[PDB]
C-alpha cells in the first residue's frame, strides 16, 4: 500500500506529525511548543560550535571567550545567538506555561509534572551556562547560589562541600559546571519526548475547554506551515535582538575577569531568575527564603490539585481571569523588584509582591473558583 | 490521542468547503479586519487593564518614593 | 500573463526546483549588489574603501 | 433580588452566550460527566454536538454570531442537570458502600 | 483498447440500448458515429495521447468531493490536493 503505514518508523512519525488529530481551534498562543523545540535544537547547535572553540581553564576561560568573539570567524554571531537564544528560550517557556495554565490544560497530571521536571532541568542548565564565561557576575552569583544550597542544616552541608571541590568555587567547580551544562540539554530533550508522548496519548486542548472530539483536523499541512510562520517570526525577533543592540539584556558587569575579592554592589543574575531571586531577599530569613524558592516551583507542581471549577477553561470565568492577570502583573512586578537592589521602598513593595504572589496562587484561585461554581446555579 | 475514525458518532451534519485556489487570499481584509480587531480589543481590555494600570501607577509611585529619598538626604 | 509563466516553469517539479535554484543564485547576485549599494549609500564617506582610495 | 441582576449581568457578559452556548455546554468532563453525556436521548445529543461544532468554528475564526442568535438568560435551556445529579448520587452511594 | 472494443460492442446489444445510443448521439453529436469510426479512433490513440490527456485533465487540477456516511476518517481537502500533484512523493 504505502511505506508510511507499514514501516515501523513512519508509523511513529505518522502518529506524531501527520495523522495526529489536531483541534481546529488553537490560536497563536499554542505556537510556543514547536518554537521551544526549535530553540532547543538551535541552542544545541550554537553551543556545540562554542564547544568546538572553548578551553575550560579558569585562567584562560575569559581569554578563550575573548578569542571566540574576536578571531574565530563568526564566533561573535554564534556566541550572541547562544546567549540570546537562551533568552528567547525562556520567553517561549513562559508563554508555554502561561498557555498551559490560563487555557486550563493543567487538568492533565503527568504531562504537567513532566513539564515541571523540565522546568527544574532548564533552570539549572541555564544557571550553569551563565556561570561558564567566568566573569565577575558569574563567579559571585555562583558563590551566592552555592551558599543557598548550603543553607540546609544536617542534610546539605557535605552536599555543598561535595559540589565545591574544595573551599569555594575553584577550577574544579568550573569544570563540573562545564560538564553538567554540556550534558543536561540532552536529558531535557529526552524528557521533552516523554512530555510529547503523554500529550499525544491523551490529546490536545482548545481555547474553549470544550473537548474537541468532533472537529479534528490533520496536523500537516495546517499547523506545520503555521509553526514555520512562528519560526520565521521568532528568527526575525532573535536576529533583530542580536544584530542591533545585542547588549539589551546581558549584564555589562560580567565582562571583567573574575576578581575573586570585589563583589560589585549592583550584583544580580540575569533577568529570568530575578523574580525567583526576588522571593528570596524579600523574606527575612535564610532558610525560609530558600525553602520559599523551592516552594514557588512546588506551587507550580501543586496547582492542578486546586481546581474546583466545573469548567476546564478560564475563557469564560472573567473574575478568575481578572485575578490571573493580577498574577501576571505581580510576576512582572517581582521581575522589576529583582531588577533593583535592596532599598526601603523596594523592601516594602517586595514583601507586598511576594506575599501577593503566594496568596493569589495558593488561595485566590479556589476562592474565585467556588464563586464561579456557586454563581452559575451549580 | 489515537488517529481519526473512532472518536465520536455524529449524524445530521453537512459541511461545505471551497478550494483555496478559487477564493482570494484576502477577501476584504482591512475593511473588515480592523473593526474585528477593534472589537476583540473592546471585548477584552477592561479585563486586561486593572492589573496593568495599577502596576504602572505603583511603579511610578515607588519610583517617586525612592527618588524622593534621593532628593534631600 | 501569469498563466504563461505557470505553463512554462511550474509543472514538472524537477525543472521547477532547478529553475528556482537558478533564480536563487540570480537573487544572490542582485541581493548582494543591492545590499552593498544601499549600505554604501547610507555610509557615504566614513567607510574604509574611501580612505584607502585616498591612501 | 439584586443578586438575580448579578447573575443576569454575569450571563450577559460571560462569553458563551455570544457564541451560542447554553449552560450545559462548557462543562468540565471527569468520568461522571462522561457518564452523563452517554446517558442522553438522541436528538438532544445531536443539538449538543451541533452547537459545539459551530462553537469550534466561531472560536477558530474569532467571529461572533449576530444579536439575533445569542441565547438570553430568559431562555437558558438547561437539561444536563438531572443526569449529573444521578451520577453524583450513585458515586456517593459507592463511597457509602465502601465506607459503611 | 481491447476492453473498450468489447465493452462498446456488448453495449451495442439488442435494439433498445442501441436506439437509446442513437437518440443520444443525434442530440449531442448531431449524428450517429459508425462503429468503424469508433474502431478508427481507438487505433488512433497510443500511449503518447494517453499520457498527454492525463497530463491535461488529471495532473494538478482542482477536484470536487462528495462524501456521504461514516466519513470522519476522510482526509481533509488539502490532503487530497497535496496528494494530487507529485513531487514524486
Ligand atoms: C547541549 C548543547 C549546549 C552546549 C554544547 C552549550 C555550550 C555552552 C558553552 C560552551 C557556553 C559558554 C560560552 C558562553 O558562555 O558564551 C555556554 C553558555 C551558555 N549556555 Fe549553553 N550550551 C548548550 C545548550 C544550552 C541550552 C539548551 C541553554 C539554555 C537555553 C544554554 C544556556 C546557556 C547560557 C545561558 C549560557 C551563558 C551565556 C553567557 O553567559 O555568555 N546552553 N553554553
Ligand atoms: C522544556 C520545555 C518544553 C517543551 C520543549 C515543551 C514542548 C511541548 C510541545 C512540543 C507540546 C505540544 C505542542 C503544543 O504545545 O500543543 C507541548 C504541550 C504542552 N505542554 Fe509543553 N513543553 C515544555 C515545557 C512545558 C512546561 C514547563 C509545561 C508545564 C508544566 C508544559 C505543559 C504543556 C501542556 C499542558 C501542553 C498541552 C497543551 C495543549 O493541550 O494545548 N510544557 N509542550
Amino acid at each position: 500500500i504505502n511505506i508510511r503505514k507499514t514501516h515501523p518508523l513512519m508509523k511513529i512519525v505518522n502518529n506524531a506529525f501527520i495523522d495526529l488529530p489536531a483541534p481546529s481551534n488553537i490560536s497563536s498562543w499554542w505556537n510556543f511548543g514547536s518554537l521551544l523545540g526549535i530553540c532547543l535544537i538551535l541552542q544545541i547547535l550554537t553551543g556545540l560550535f562554542l564547544a568546538m572553540h572553548y578551553t575550560p581553564d579558569t585562567t584562560t576561560a575569559f581569554s578563550s571567550v575573548t578569542h571566540i568573539c574576536r578571531d574565530v570567524n563568526y564566533g561573535w554571531i554564534i556566541r550572541y545567538m547562544h546567549a540570546n537564544g537562551a533568552s528567547m528560550f525562556f520567553i517561549c517557556l513562559f508563554m508555554h506555561v502561561g498557555r498551559g495554565l490560563y487555557y486550563g490544560s493543567y487538568t492533565f497530571l503527568e504531562t504537567w509534572n513532566i513539564g515541571v521536571i523540565l522546568l527544574f532541568a532548564t533552570m539549572a542548565t541555564a544557571f550553569m551556562g551563565y556561570v561558564l564565561p567566568w566573569g565577575q557576575m558569574s563567579f559571585w552569583g555562583a558563590t551566592v547560589i552555592t551558599n543557598l544550597l548550603s543553607a540546609i542544616p544536617y542534610i546539605g552541608t557535605n552536599l555543598v562541600e561535595w559540589i565545591w571541590g574544595g573551599f569555594s568555587v575553584d577550577k574544579a567547580t568550573l569544570t563540573r559546571f562545564f560538564a553538567f551544562h554540556f550534558i543536561f540539554p540532552f536529558i531535557i530533550a529526552a524528557l521533552a519526548m516523554v512530555h510529547l508522548l503523554f500529550l499525544h496519548e491523551t490529546g490536545s486542548n482548545n481555547p474553549t475547554g470544550i473537548p474537541s472530539d468532533t472537529d479534528k483536523i490533520p496536523f500537516h499541512p495546517y499547523y506545520t506551515i503555521k509553526d514555520i510562520l512562528g519560526a520565521i517570526l521568532l528568527i526575525l525577533i532573535l536576529m533583530l535582538l542580536v544584530l542591533f543592540t545585542p547588549d539589551l539584556l546581558g549584564d555589562p558587569d560580567n565582562y571583567t575577569p573574575a576578581n575573586p575579592l570585589n563583589t560589585p554592589p549592583h550584583i544580580k543574575p540575569e533577568w529570568y531568575f530575578l523574580f525567583a531571586y526576588a522571593i528570596l531577599r524579600s523574606i527575612p530569613n535564610k532558610l525560609g527564603g530558600v525553602l520559599a524558592l523551592v516552594l514557588s516551583i512546588l506551587v507550580l507542581v501543586i496547582m492542578p490539585l486546586l481546581h474546583t471549577s466545573k469548567q476546564r477553561s478560564m475563557m469564560f470565568r472573567p473574575i478568575s481571569q481578572c485575578m490571573f492577570w493580577i498574577l501576571v502583573a505581580d510576576l512582572l512586578t517581582l521581575t522589576w523588584i529583582g531588577g533593583q537592589p535592596v532599598e526601603h521602598p523596594y523592601i516594602i513593595i517586595g514583601q507586598l509582591a511576594s506575599i501577593m504572589y503566594f496568596l493569589i496562587i495558593l488561595v485566590m484561585m479556589p476562592v474565585a473558583s467556588i464563586i464561579e461554581n456557586n454563581l452559575l446555579k451549580w | 490521542g489515537r488517529q481519526f475514525g473512532h472518536l465520536t458518532r455524529v449524524r445530521h451534519v453537512i459541511t461545505y468547503s471551497l478550494s483555496p485556489f478559487e477564493q482570494r487570499a484576502f477577501p476584504h481584509y482591512f475593511s473588515k479586519g480592523i473593526p474585528n480587531v477593534l472589537r476583540r480589543t473592546r471585548a477584552c481590555i477592561l479585563r486586561v487593564a486593572p492589573p496593568f494600570v495599577v502596576f504602572y501607577l505603583v511603579y511610578t509611585w515607588g519610583t517617586q518614593e525612592f527618588e524622593k529619598s534621593k532628593r534631600k538626604n | 500573463l501569469t498563466a504563461r509563466l505557470y505553463s512554462l516553469l511550474f509543472r514538472r517539479t524537477s525543472t521547477f526546483a532547478l529553475t528556482i535554484v537558478v533564480g536563487a543564485l540570480f537573487f544572490e547576485r542582485a541581493f548582494d549588489q543591492g545590499a552593498d549599494a544601499i549600505y554604501e549609500h547610507i555610509n557615504e564617506g566614513k567607510l574604509w574603501k574611501h580612505i584607502k582610495h585616498k591612501y | 433580588k439584586w443578586l438575580e441582576g448579578i447573575r443576569k449581568w454575569y450571563y450577559n457578559a460571560a462569553g458563551f452566550n455570544k457564541l451560542g452556548l447554553m449552560r450545559d455546554d462548557t462543562i468540565h468532563e471527569n468520568d461522571d460527566v462522561k457518564e452523563a453525556i452517554r446517558r442522553l436521548p438522541e436528538n438532544l445529543y445531536n443539538d449538543r454536538v451541533f452547537r459545539i461544532k459551530r462553537a469550534l468554528d466561531l472560536s477558530m475564526r474569532q467571529q461572533i454570531l449576530p444579536k439575533e442568535q445569542w441565547t438570553k438568560y430568559e431562555e437558558d435551556k438547561f437539561y444536563l442537570e438531572p443526569y449529573l445529579k444521578e451520577v453524583i448520587r450513585e458515586r456517593k452511594e459507592r463511597e457509602e458502600w465502601t465506607k459503611k | 483498447k481491447n476492453l473498450l472494443r468489447n465493452a462498446l460492442v456488448s453495449h451495442l446489444d439488442g435494439t433498445t440500448p442501441v436506439c437509446e445510443d442513437i437518440g443520444r448521439s443525434l442530440l449531442t453529436y448531431g449524428r450517429r458515429i459508425p462503429l468503424a469510426e469508433w474502431e478508427s479512433r481507438i487505433a488512433e490513440v497510443d500511449a503518447r495521447v494517453v499520457r498527454e490527456v492525463c497530463s491535461k485533465y488529471f495532473y494538478d487540477q482542482c477536484p470536487a468531493v462528495a462524501g456521504f456516511g461514516p466519513i470522519e476518517q476522510l482526509p481533509d481537502y488539502n490532503r487530497i490536493r497535496s496528494g494530487m500533484f507529485w513531487l514524486r512523493f
